[PDB]
């Protein structure tokens, strides 16, 4: 057990095409499942969770390979590991639609689930990362203020293993650097969280798996060229940071290209890591936006 | 383009008009607005409906307008009721985006090519 | 002695501004000045220079920092850079002008000595790298095969010593990578050269002086903006290649903001390493710019 | 736009031109060209001169044209001997490159702003 449970929610273990999937689970009602990215674990939600609980149950998974969950047995492009996700979420809504939550390469993950099963999806939040396509080519690799945002895309999906072999040994080192360039808040990272994190994942396999996920990027670039065909038709709500380290109107503009109704927000002075730096406006549009007209 | 309007004409002050706006193929996407663009203005988008149903009209035509959509016949169609000498302009449908930032507003599918359109007339 | 000196040369150091500058010198007539770029030293001239000395006095020295020469006391932007190596070649041409070839940050760390002291130059040759100025900022971070061509930009300029603290201790794994994956012929790049690279610039002063040199990219930039308002009169070769790893185009369609008079050639089949990957043509060229018409 | 064309006229095939394209403001820079436009045809670049002095020709008129720099009027000169009605079209001088790949043509510096050009028929 790496993260700290919260009161009225356990952890628990399914398997699902034979990879065992860690989540943390608590609440009654209809589902929403809440999938977390790079550098992180379920745990990100752990404020979220104890608010949507009062009126859902919430469902947190480790993604494949990180947290507490083995790796794919089939690969790691979003169109196989949402078969994962897709599963999970089913075997506790067989019956009815659910709500999904995504930050980061969570929605890399969660993507070809979402446009293929519409029907299972009522209501979508995304946040904090681009959709795989072509538009990703477009960021830069370097700014006039230094690093820019994505050029650790290139870092991780490079052969040899470089970016692994790099970084084992001083993982913690690399990761709080990673998550201060990305952030607004520093503040809001103590460290008891960093440490929290960093041991997660450095772990040997979940150091691996998580550049995996980039060494994928570009077939799932290619799965969503055929997918994006079919425009997203549940209700569906972008957030994306406004401050250092956001990706401000970017998030927006893309799902212009994919969702047929789409509400956006930018909160203002908050990082790539919405969840933490700006919990409490951030918790309010969720909670907000999956309760409306409920 | 792959959707043709009709149903436009002439009409006197507080009268009638069903506008259609019609698949010319697989109607799968059937998130669909409707825009309207005045001689001297610049175009606006009025009504617009999303495949599970939710609608949005503008202020300007909200309690006069409706639009629909009828899958049996591949079309969306616009109600307009209570018509006026303002309402004069050419009626264009495309696909469409139901889009709340700070409030709620149909705007154009980004890099839709227009139509025809079909000619209102309210004197 | 890092690197094997070819007979008929000398291997020499000379104080400048307080700094003591390595250099490799050999023949006799007009100077002729070459500056290598990151991840290699005055070496990788090693088989252009016997022959340009039959014609040429011929000067090769190591950058601030880098091969056997000392840090910059000033600084590592190309106006700090380009004083030291100016006041070099004058030493040694101080009555006439000279002709200068640069690679790759050899560039960078001469292009303000040549736009400010433009009758000193009888000739010019660079190849593989952009002069820093905003077209810098369009590279992509990523690309459909892979890591992009300059994502290391943001990797070297970032804060908290990111990369030192990363790379030391697998230097010679690191530069490898880095090599290869700039070049498209592989195979000319022996276990042995290798090994001498990664030994030079192993030495933490020397692996701390190839980031600095990026960490003062943005401002060099800002120095560009204002020194380029002199387009460049010296006759001008840029050389790039235009296989993987390479400049392709962009090497000539840059300089015409910057030359009068400009010739440009683009390597087939040749990545980033022109010197060792395609020697042959590549010294044909370059000794046919500096021979035509003398 | 800080280069004015002049000189230019009616001619009889056989005669001759001096076209002056000179300069508003500052001369430093004196890497300059010559370029004409037929009506229909696209834009050519003839002549170039670079700060340095380095002339190029465009074969069509090498021999017959001199293009020189006169760094005391600041303006570069465009003496055309031996006119034809071939040479009859509108001509434009413009920051320039000469610019050698497997030959070697003026072609006009990126976004330079194109003034009015001085006609020249034969």
């Amino acid at each position: 057990e790496e993260f700290p449970v919260p009161n009225g929610f356990e952890s628990a273990y399914r398997e699902v095409d034979g990879v065992k999937l860690h989540y943390v689970k608590g609440g009654q009602g209809p589902l929403v499942m809440l999938v977390h990215g790079f550098g992180q674990t379920w745990y990100e939600w752990h404020q979220l969770m104890p608010e949507l609980a009062k009126r859902f149950t919430v469902i947190a998974p480790d993604l494949p390979g990180l947290g507490q969950s083995e790796p794919p047995k089939t690969g790691y492009s979003g169109e196989q590991v949402a078969v994962y996700l897709h599963k999970l979420a089913r075997q506790f809504s067989p019956d009815r639609p659910f709500d999904l939550v995504a930050h980061d390469i969570g929605i890399w993950n969660t993507y070809p689930m979402v446009v293929k099963n519409q029907a299972d999806i009522a209501r979508l939040v995304y946040m904090e990362a681009p959709i795989p396509d072509a538009r990703i080519y477009r960021f830069p690799a370097f700014t006039a203020q230094g690093e820019s945002l994505v050029w650790h895309f290139s870092f991780f999906a490079a052969d040899d293993r470089l970016a692994e072999t790099l970084i084992a040994g001083k993982e913690r080192f690399f990761l709080e650097h990673f998550i201060k360039s990305h952030a607004s808040n520093t503040e809001v990272f103590s460290e008891r969280l960093l440490d929290l994190y960093a041991r997660s994942y450095a772990k040997p396999h979940s150091l691996n798996a998580s550049f995996e996920y980039y060494r994928a990027l570009n077939e799932s670039v290619r799965q969503n060229a055929e997918l994006a065909k079919t425009r997203l038709q549940m209700p569906t709500m972008t957030l994306a940071g406004g401050g250092h380290g956001g990706m401000g109107t970017f998030q927006l503009e893309q799902m212009k290209a994919y969702a047929e109704d789409v509400e956006g927000h930018v909160l203002p002075g908050c990082g790539h890591w919405l969840p933490e730096e700006c919990a409490a406006p951030m918790n309010r549009l969720v909670i907000d936006f999956l309760s409306r007209g409920r | 383009v792959q959707l043709v309007e009709s149903g436009g004409g002439l009409v006197q002050p507080g009268g009638s008009l069903r506008l259609s706006c019609e698949a010319t193929g697989n109607f799968d996407d059937r998130g669909i607005g409707w825009f309207r663009q005045a001689p001297g203005k610049e175009r606006e988008g009025i009504a617009c409906i999303t495949t599970r149903g939710r609608t949005h009209y503008a202020e300007s035509v909200e309690g006069r307008f409706t639009i629909s959509t009828d899958i049996a016949n591949n079309a969306v169609y616009l109600q307009m009721n209570s018509l006026k000498p303002e309402d004069t302009a050419v009626y264009y449908c495309a696909k469409a985006i139901r889009l709340t930032t700070d409030r709620t507003q149909c705007v154009a599918f980004p890099g839709v090519s227009w139509g025809r359109g079909t000619q209102v007339t309210v004197s």
